[PDB]
């Protein structure tokens, strides 16, 4: 059973263990510590982090679950930084695919491996920004695949 | 024929050691001997098919000897819960006193038997030791009978032709109906005889069985289908298995579920369970056509499955013809269906407890399971290092022109790809997920984990009944068209066992059966990209194309062209037993360590401290193995003292398997010729000459004997804390 | 004895013969190559079949093939 | 429970023994 | 056939099997594998430069 | 309950047939 | 070459072996009377039942217990090599005489052990 | 390997420790070498095993690093 | 040994006395005018050959190989001529018509005694 999580009763006891179990060590130095000042910003750093959880999904445990159905009432858990990572490494494949793809015919392409165009590197680094719609075009295309290339026997 | 090999001249000119470990390894490899053709090889794998099946029942025969005359099995059926089931007796020289001492349970100085038979033959209906007797007689006999096969169809006039064995046509007209559907049939046979009257209180042994009849009224007027009678009054509630008290009398109930007190399957739901699993397959041997001519022909079944979308090739044009001219093709399906069909046991074993007072030892259990999951994983590897075989040695690809196999060998690029694809993502993403929580459960901090429920699995179990998530489907949901359907027939009788915590059957999840259920997956990806992947590359690659030349387990290509270590289809094999280990390893670990969760009680030590790695080797093996480790002390010693000496030779057995694994053979090569160098030179023992030449092992055999020390290390270190951990936590 | 057959890729470049440790290979005038010449391997119960010929036989792929056959005392190699 | 049955029971296993040697010696 | 020409090849051992590659050198001397052929790319042993026959060799336009 | 039977048959198969086992086999690597 | 002298070379010689002619039964039963001589002691003193008074005789079933297995070696051995019958300790007959000498004398120096264990 | 677990085990159990009055004598293992050093169960029980449940332990606390030290070494 | 093995026996001349290294190793005098050199198999012997070879001109140069019946042969040079130069008297064997390409499957090998390149 997922309990909403700003009313799990376990959860708020890993708040008072939390809390007061770094609190022990905050027995220690005096008012103007600056240890006892970094421990001031680390239970605002847990007040802060157990706050920010209050709609996410702690069951019996105490422990925040997540879901991964596209509920769109956790959309914000899953599949937001899925599209967001996805448009992420999207760039990065993108980028080193456009790459390849440029010194594949240069002079030297061995040394343009080892040794970058700064150049064209950081020309194709930005430029894949709108892969979406560049992958979709170049597809339609009939260039983003190839065909006939190696293969061993049968 | 001239030396030792007596099968292969190859090896009989060989002066050195290699001719003694070629000769036994090469045993069995009956496609590869001196002329031994095709008539010669089926001729010689029938009778050995008999040595074995007499083999095997030699052994049963001895468990049913053992726990007929040293174990303790009446007394056990006196009280199930509270004895011990005794396993074979001790004679050993090497127990001083204090051993012995630590080992008599009454007269006997026996093992505990942890491996579930006594269950098993009670709920059978064996309730004395004389039935044992006279079933291990029983299968002497059938042993002899087996023995006598074997030894007979080498007989000369009694070698059955090969066109008996080209009847692939008519085995499964007579395996689906005589071996599968007429015994399973048989087995309701005994089950209404005698498991229904044996657990209902009524000793019908062999004298009454044709007297007494398991219904009160029988077969005079059943024929009319009045077959309601049959599950007229069923064994409700108030009864313990064995005696007569609260039981009916109807034989064939379909209640669905497990008892109330034994917390076992009902043995009318067994009956009534064989006995149409027997219909279904009695009806699934009227399938094909023989002499009579009113069937299936084969080739008429594989070539009509061509699809006129044609993106299957030329369909399965090619099949037919490569499977009764091959034999590996034919081993590879018997290994993957079998090597499914044991998982599913392991997967059924727990989860539907068969056996009266399973589920009450909580050791016997525990390793019936890991038992045929680790036979589980050694089935599938042997169906894909016999499809490596049937890719090298046994593939044309001219009576499969442009087949769905040669179309495989064609896309096998894609497959070995999109493998490594989904383990890589995989293992970065329960590897990920294991060490994100582990740094932020070690940084003082188990909220901050990444804990994703599995709501698929829980989805499952909402279709299925399990009201303790809240999905409100299926049968989850009273109201819902299944939730109907079957009101009356199998569902309250088996939502109980659902929805109750008690037994093993859909158990409650957390985020530990996400993180490990992708990290399974991991293990059948990765062993599936070693596999598919020396199984499709087993014939030819970019590296060598060679390699159908050189059969199934050549060692190398030397140093040409980078290096070749581990080219041959031998190394998928070979690299994918360790996975296999690794794979059922972890499947056990985290069986094993729900149900030491479960058995305990606090499902909370698992669920709190089971979705990091330190949740692992800290609340599970660094706890459980105490008992273990314990075994014995400079105190003194225990019952365990036998399993936590095992664990450490265990050890012994598997660092020594990383000595033929790691270092290869010319360092020892040419530390032989030290060796022999020095028992030359020597005096008092130049006279003792050996006569093979000493030569270290080759590298085939020494990658072998590597993963036969890494595996026996392995599966006894594992057996050793399975058992010990359980029965040091219980018993 | 590890049977070396040499094909039609032989070039007859003799980095096998003088790559081979044992004179299992020699080179032989073959009227089919540029060179004129094409390895052969009449001595392969000598043969070690330590494949250090197809280290260095710079074909496309692999004129001279080691197969690993049977096992005398010379094509064990052991010294005593 | 006896001992007369152990003794039939290694008599038939020796048997058995027998047709194991039996088979052995042929294949 | 001619030197320089851009060629597939149809020989399913190479290691540039279905790439293309420039023909260096075309032999008329009744070589069974006349024609010298170099790639762009390099298989294990480090040479790209191996030789062909006339029906492993496929030209483009 | 033969009990004495172990005391029997674990020696002379536990030790004693690793022996001239060895033996058969041993020779018979030679026949 | 080094240790190969004539003080080894003459060690050697005189070797119940290496010497120059005795009786194969005789020339085994010197071995046997080394051995069987020898092997009661890593028995006696520290075996399993060093602590009763079978002490010595424990040493004698255990000893006898190696010299059948070391006999059955030295058995299989001349079974297996030494094909020839050239008479000597390199034929069947003269290695079968080595081992009954080896048995008889090896048995016969566990038992003059254990009777000189007395004082 | 050997050398060390033969060191900080030997010196866990006959030489370091701490003292109470009266000049008596208390050890980190307490004497736990020579009656447990002749085995391996002895050596694996009660120093590979006994000896980590201050390294196991150490999750929340400052020692924690070391048990991510601790598993990915093993890693 | 030199009872059942066959000991290969390096034989060549030289011109000074320079020092080679031998195949068992270390170094070795090397007789100026003719020496012989008793090997135990055929790479140590050739090893040598190169050893020599690639080093200075040594030639006249070829093991007879010794085997225990007590004639003799003659390796490397065989025809008076250095193996990698081409002698038209080497007739060759060992080779078929094509690549790998042609080879047959061993599906079609299967159950015959034959091998997969033949053809
Ligand atoms: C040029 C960038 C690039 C691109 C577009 C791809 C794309 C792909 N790779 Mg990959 N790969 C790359 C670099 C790249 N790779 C490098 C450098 C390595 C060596 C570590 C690998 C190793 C690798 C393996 C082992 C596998 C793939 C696979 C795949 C395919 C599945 C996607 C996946 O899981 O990626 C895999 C991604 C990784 C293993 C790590 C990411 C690789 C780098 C770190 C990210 C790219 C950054 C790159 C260096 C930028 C260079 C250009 C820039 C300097 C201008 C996909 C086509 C899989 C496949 O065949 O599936 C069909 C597969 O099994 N790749
Ligand atoms: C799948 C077929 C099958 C199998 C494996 C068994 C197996 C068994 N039966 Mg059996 N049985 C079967 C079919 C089968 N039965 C059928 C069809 C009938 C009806 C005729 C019986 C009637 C029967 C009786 C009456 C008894 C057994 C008993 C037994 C057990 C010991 C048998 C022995 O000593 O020899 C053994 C587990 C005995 C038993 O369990 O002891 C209580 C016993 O008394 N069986
Ligand atoms: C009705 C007739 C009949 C019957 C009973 C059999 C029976 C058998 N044949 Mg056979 N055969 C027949 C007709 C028949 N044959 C005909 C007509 C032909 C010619 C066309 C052949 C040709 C033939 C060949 C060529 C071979 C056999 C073989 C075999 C044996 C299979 C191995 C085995 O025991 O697996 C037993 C398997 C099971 C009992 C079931 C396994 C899988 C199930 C699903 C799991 C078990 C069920 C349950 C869950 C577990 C119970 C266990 C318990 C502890 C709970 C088996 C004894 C093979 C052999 O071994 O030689 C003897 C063999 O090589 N047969
Ligand atoms: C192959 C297994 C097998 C065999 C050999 C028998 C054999 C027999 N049954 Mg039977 N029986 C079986 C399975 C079997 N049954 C099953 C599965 C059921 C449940 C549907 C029954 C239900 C049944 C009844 C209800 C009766 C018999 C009876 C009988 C006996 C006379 C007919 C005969 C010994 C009759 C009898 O006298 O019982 C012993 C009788 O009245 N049987
Ligand atoms: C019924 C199932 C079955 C059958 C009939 C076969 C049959 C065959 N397999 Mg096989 N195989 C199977 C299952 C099966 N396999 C499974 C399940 C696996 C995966 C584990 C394999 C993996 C496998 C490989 C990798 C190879 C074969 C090969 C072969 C062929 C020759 C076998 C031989 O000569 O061995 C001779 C007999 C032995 C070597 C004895 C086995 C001893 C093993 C190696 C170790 C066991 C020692 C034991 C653990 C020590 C006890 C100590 C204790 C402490 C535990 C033969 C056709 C070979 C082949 O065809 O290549 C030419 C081959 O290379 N199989
Ligand atoms: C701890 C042991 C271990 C680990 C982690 C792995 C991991 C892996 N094996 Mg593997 N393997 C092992 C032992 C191990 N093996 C053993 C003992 C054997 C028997 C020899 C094999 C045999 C084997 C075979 C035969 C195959 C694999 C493959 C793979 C990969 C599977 C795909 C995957 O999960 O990628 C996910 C990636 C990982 C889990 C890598 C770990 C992530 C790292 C640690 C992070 C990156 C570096 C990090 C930033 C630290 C920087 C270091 C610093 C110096 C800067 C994966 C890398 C297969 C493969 O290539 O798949 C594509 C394959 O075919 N393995
Ligand atoms: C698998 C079968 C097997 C069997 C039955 C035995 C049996 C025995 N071992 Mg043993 N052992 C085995 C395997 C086996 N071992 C293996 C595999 C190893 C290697 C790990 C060892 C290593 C080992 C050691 C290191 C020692 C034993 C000892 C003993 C004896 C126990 C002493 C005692 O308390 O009895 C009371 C003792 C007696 C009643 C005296 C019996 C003396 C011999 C055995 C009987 C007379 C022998 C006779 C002259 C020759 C007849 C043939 C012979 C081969 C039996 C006992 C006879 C101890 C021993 O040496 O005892 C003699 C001992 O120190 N064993
Ligand atoms: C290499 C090779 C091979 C391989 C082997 C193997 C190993 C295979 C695999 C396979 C396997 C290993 C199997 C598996 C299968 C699968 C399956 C079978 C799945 C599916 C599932 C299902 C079907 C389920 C579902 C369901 C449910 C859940 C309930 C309801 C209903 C149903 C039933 C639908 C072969 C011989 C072939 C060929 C040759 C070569
Ligand atoms: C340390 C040392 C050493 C060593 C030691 C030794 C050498 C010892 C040994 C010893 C020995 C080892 C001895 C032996 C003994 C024996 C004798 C001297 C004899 C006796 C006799 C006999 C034994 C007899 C027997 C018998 C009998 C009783 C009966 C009948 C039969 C017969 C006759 C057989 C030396 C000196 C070198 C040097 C210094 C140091
Ligand atoms: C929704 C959802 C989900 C998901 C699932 C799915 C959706 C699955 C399926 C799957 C799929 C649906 C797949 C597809 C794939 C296929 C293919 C066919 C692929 C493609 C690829 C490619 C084409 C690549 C390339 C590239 C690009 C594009 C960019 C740049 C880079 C590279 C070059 C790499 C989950 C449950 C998680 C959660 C909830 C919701
Ligand atoms: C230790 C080691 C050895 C040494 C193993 C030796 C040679 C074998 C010793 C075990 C044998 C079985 C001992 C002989 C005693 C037997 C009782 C003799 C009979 C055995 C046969 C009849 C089966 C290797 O030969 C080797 C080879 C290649 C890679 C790694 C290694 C390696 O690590
Ligand atoms: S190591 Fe020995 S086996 Fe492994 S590749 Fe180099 S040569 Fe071939
Ligand atoms: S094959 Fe390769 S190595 Fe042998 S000769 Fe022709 S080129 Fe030189
Ligand atoms: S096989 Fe080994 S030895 Fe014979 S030639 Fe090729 S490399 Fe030289």
């Amino acid at each position: 059973v997922l309990t909403p999580c700003q009313q799990s009763e376990a959860f708020h006891k890993r708040e008072i263990n939390e809390v007061r179990t770094l609190e022990n060590r905050q027995a220690n130095y005096e008012a103007n510590s600056p240890s006892y000042l970094a421990l001031q910003s680390q239970i605002d750093q847990v007040h802060k982090r157990f706050d920010k959880y209050g709609t996410l999904l702690c069951g019996q445990d105490g422990l925040p679950h997540l879901i991964t159905d596209g509920d769109w009432r956790h959309a914000r858990e899953f599949t937001i930084p899925a599209l967001l990572f996805l448009y992420i490494t999207g760039w990065i494949g993108w980028v080193g695919r456009s790459y390849l793809k440029y010194t594949k015919e240069t002079k030297n392409p061995t040394e343009q491996e080892i040794i970058l165009d700064v150049p064209m590197a950081l020309k194709y680094m930005l430029s894949g920004f709108l892969w979406p719609l560049s992958a979709w075009q170049e597809y339609r295309s009939g260039q983003l695949l190839a065909k006939e290339d190696e293969i061993t026997v049968s | 024929a001239t030396k030792f090999p007596k099968f292969s001249q190859a090896l009989a000119s060989d002066p050195t050691t290699r001719r003694i470990w070629y000769g036994i390894a090469t045993a069995h490899d009956f496609e590869s001997h001196d002329g031994m053709t095709e008539e010669n090889l089926y001729q010689k794998i029938f009778a050995s098919h008999f040595g074995h099946l007499a083999i095997i029942f030699l052994w049963t025969s001895g468990n049913l000897f053992h726990v007929a005359w040293q174990g303790n099995f009446e007394q056990w059926v006196a009280n199930p819960l509270k004895t011990k089931p005794l396993a074979h007796a001790i004679w050993d020289p090497h127990f001083g006193q204090a051993a012995l001492k630590a080992f008599t349970r009454g007269d006997t100085v026996a093992n505990i038997s942890y491996s579930g038979v006594y269950h098993w033959w009670y709920t059978i209906g064996i309730r004395n030791n004389v039935e044992l007797y006279t079933g291990a007689l029983g299968l002497l006999v059938l042993s002899a009978v087996f023995l006598l096969a074997g030894w007979l169809h080498i007989q000369p006039k009694f070698k059955p032709s090969l066109s008996w064995f080209k009847n692939n046509e008519s085995r499964l007209n007579h395996h689906l109906a005589g071996l599968f559907g007429v015994s399973s049939l048989a087995w309701t046979g005994h089950l209404v005889h005698v498991a229904i009257p044996a657990s209902r209180g009524q000793h019908v042994g062999w004298d009454n069985f044709i007297m007494t009849p398991p219904h009160p009224a029988g077969l005079q007027p059943f024929f009319t289908g009045n077959w309601s009678v049959y599950a007229q009054s069923p064994d409700s509630m108030q009864h313990v298995f064995g005696t007569s008290q609260g039981a009916g009398t109807a034989i064939l109930t379909f209640l669905g579920g497990f008892h109330p007190q034994t917390q076992s399957l009902w043995l009318t739901d067994m009956a009534h369970h064989h006995l149409a699993i027997a219909v279904i397959f009695i009806v699934a041997g009227h399938m094909y056509r023989t002499n009579f001519g009113i069937g299936h022909n084969l080739k008429t079944i594989l070539e009509a499955h061509r699809p006129p979308s044609g993106r299957l090739g030329k369909g399965h044009i090619g099949i037919y013809q490569t499977l009764t001219n091959s034999l590996h093709f034919q081993l590879g399906l018997a290994l993957a269906s079998l090597s499914v069909v044991t998982s599913l046991v392991a997967q059924h074993m727990y989860a539907m407890p068969p056996y009266a007072y399973m589920a009450f030892d909580y050791v016997t259990q525990s390793a019936l399971y890991t038992h045929h999951q680790y036979i589980a994983g050694l089935l599938i590897v042997g169906a894909f290092a016999h499809g490596a075989i049937f890719f090298i040695r046994d593939y044309d690809p001219e009576q499969n022109q442009d087949n769905v196999l040669a179309r495989m060998l064609a896309h096998k690029e894609a497959v070995i790809s999109h493998l490594s694809w989904v383990s890589l993502f995989l293992g970065f993403h329960t590897l990920g997920l294991y060490v994100h929580n582990d740094v932020v459960v070690a940084f003082g901090n188990p909220e901050k984990q990444i804990l994703i429920e599995p709501i698929f699995a829980q989805w499952i179990q909402a279709t299925s009944g399990k009201m303790l998530y809240g999905f409100q489907v299926l049968l989850s949901s009273s109201t819902s068209n299944a939730s109907v359907a079957a009101q009356q027939l199998w569902l309250p009788g088996w939502l109980e066992a659902v929805n109750n915590e008690s037994n093993s059957l859909f158990l409650t999840i957390g985020p530990g059966d996400f993180l490990v259920h992708h990290a399974i997956a991991l293990g059948l990806h990765t062993t599936t990209l070693i596999l598919v992947k020396g199984a499709l590359d087993a014939r030819g690659s970019k590296l060598m194309p060679d390699k159908k030349d050189f059969g199934y387990s050549f060692p190398c290509d030397g140093p040409g062209r980078g290096g070749t270590c581990d080219i041959s289809a031998w190394d998928a094999f070979y690299l994918a037993m360790f996975w296999m280990l690794n794979t059922i390893g972890w499947v056990t670990f985290y069986w094993h360590w729900k149900h030491l969760s479960l058995w305990q009680g606090n499902v909370a030590q698992f669920n709190e401290s089971s979705t990091y790695l330190m949740g692992w080797l800290r609340d599970y093996l660094w706890l459980n193995s105490s008992p273990l480790i314990n075994g014995y002390n400079p105190y003194g010693m225990n019952s365990l003292a036998v399993w936590s000496w095992m664990f450490l030779f265990a050890h012994l057995v598997w660092a020594t398997g990383f000595m033929f694994l790691i270092s290869w053979r010319g360092y020892w090569q040419e530390l032989i010729e030290t060796l022999a160098w020095a028992h030359e030179r020597t005096p008092l023992a130049n006279l003792i000459r050996w006569k093979d030449k000493p030569v270290a092992l080759s590298i085939v055999q020494a990658r072998l004997v590597g993963l036969v020390h890494f595996t026996v290390g392995y599966i006894l270190t594992y057996a050793a804390f399975v058992i010990a951990s359980t029965a040091g936590k219980f018993s | 004895a590890h049977t070396v057959k040499i094909y039609d890729n032989c070039i007859g470049c003799t980095q096998c013969v003088r790559a081979c440790p044992l004179d299992v290979l020699e080179m032989v005038p073959w009227d089919g190559c540029k060179a004129g010449q094409m390895a052969s391997a009449p001595r392969t119960e000598d043969c070690v079949g330590c494949k250090r010929c197809e280290t260095a036989c710079p074909t496309d792929f692999l004129s001279i093939r080691v197969y690993l056959g049977g096992e005398t005392t010379r094509s064990m190699g052991l010294a005593y | 429970i006896t001992d007369n049955q152990v003794f039939v029971a290694l008599i038939m296993a020796l048997v058995c023994g027998y047709l194991a040697v039996k088979l052995a010696k042929q294949l | 056939i001619k030197k320089g020409s851009l060629v597939k090849i149809l020989r399913p051992e190479s290691f540039w099997y279905n790439e293309v590659g420039t023909v260096v050198n075309v032999e008329t001397s009744k070589v069974l594998y006349p024609v010298l052929v170099r790639f762009d790319k390099v298989n294990y042993s480090g040479l790209n430069s191996t030789n062909f026959s006339l029906d492993e060799l496929v030209e483009i336009k | 309950s033969a009990s004495y039977l172990p005391s029997i048959l674990v020696p002379t198969v536990g030790l004693i047939l690793p022996f001239a086992s060895m033996a058969i086999l041993f020779i018979a690597i030679e026949k | 070459p080094i240790n190969s002298s004539s003080l080894t070379r003459a060690y050697l010689s005189q070797l119940p072996i290496y010497r120059r002619g005795v009786s194969p039964f005789l020339r085994g039963l010197e071995i046997g009377m080394a051995h069987g001589y020898f092997l009661i002691g890593p028995f006696v003193q520290l075996g399993p039942l060093r602590n009763t008074d079978i002490k010595y005789l424990a040493g004698l079933l255990s000893a006898i217990g190696l010299i059948v297995i070391l006999t059955l070696g030295m058995l299989l051995y001349g079974a297996v090599s030494f094909t020839n019958d050239s008479q000597d300790l390199e034929s069947v007959d003269g290695w079968r005489q080595l081992a009954s000498g080896f048995l008889l004398g090896a048995v016969g120096g566990a038992g003059f052990a254990y009777l000189l264990l007395t004082l | 390997s050997i050398v060390i677990f033969h060191f900080s085990w030997k010196m866990q159990s006959d030489v370091w420790g701490t003292v109470t009055s009266n000049g008596a004598i208390s050890h980190i293992t307490g004497g736990n070498f020579a009656q447990s050093a002749i085995t391996i169960n002895g050596w694996l029980r009660d120093f590979l095993w006994a000896q980590a449940s201050q390294v196991i332990q150490s999750y929340g606390s400052s020692l924690s690093a070391y048990g991510l030290m601790f598993l990915g070494a093993h890693f | 040994c030199a009872e059942t093995e066959e000991k290969y026996a390096m034989t060549w001349s030289s011109d000074q006395q320079h020092i080679f290294e031998m195949p068992t190793g270390g170094a070795a005098v090397m007789n100026s005018g003719d020496n012989l050199l008793y090997l135990a198999r055929k790479e140590q012997a050739l090893a040598l050959a190169t050893q020599l070879r690639t080093q200075f001109k040594i030639q006249d140069y070829k093991i007879y190989r010794i085997f225990p019946s007590g004639e003799v042969q003659y390796l490397h040079p065989k025809d008076g001529v250095l193996p990698y130069q081409v002698n038209k008297g080497r007739e060759q064997v060992g080779r078929v018509k094509s690549t790998i390409g042609k080879n047959v499957n061993p599906a079609q090998v299967k159950f015959t005694s034959k091998a997969t390149y033949d053809r």
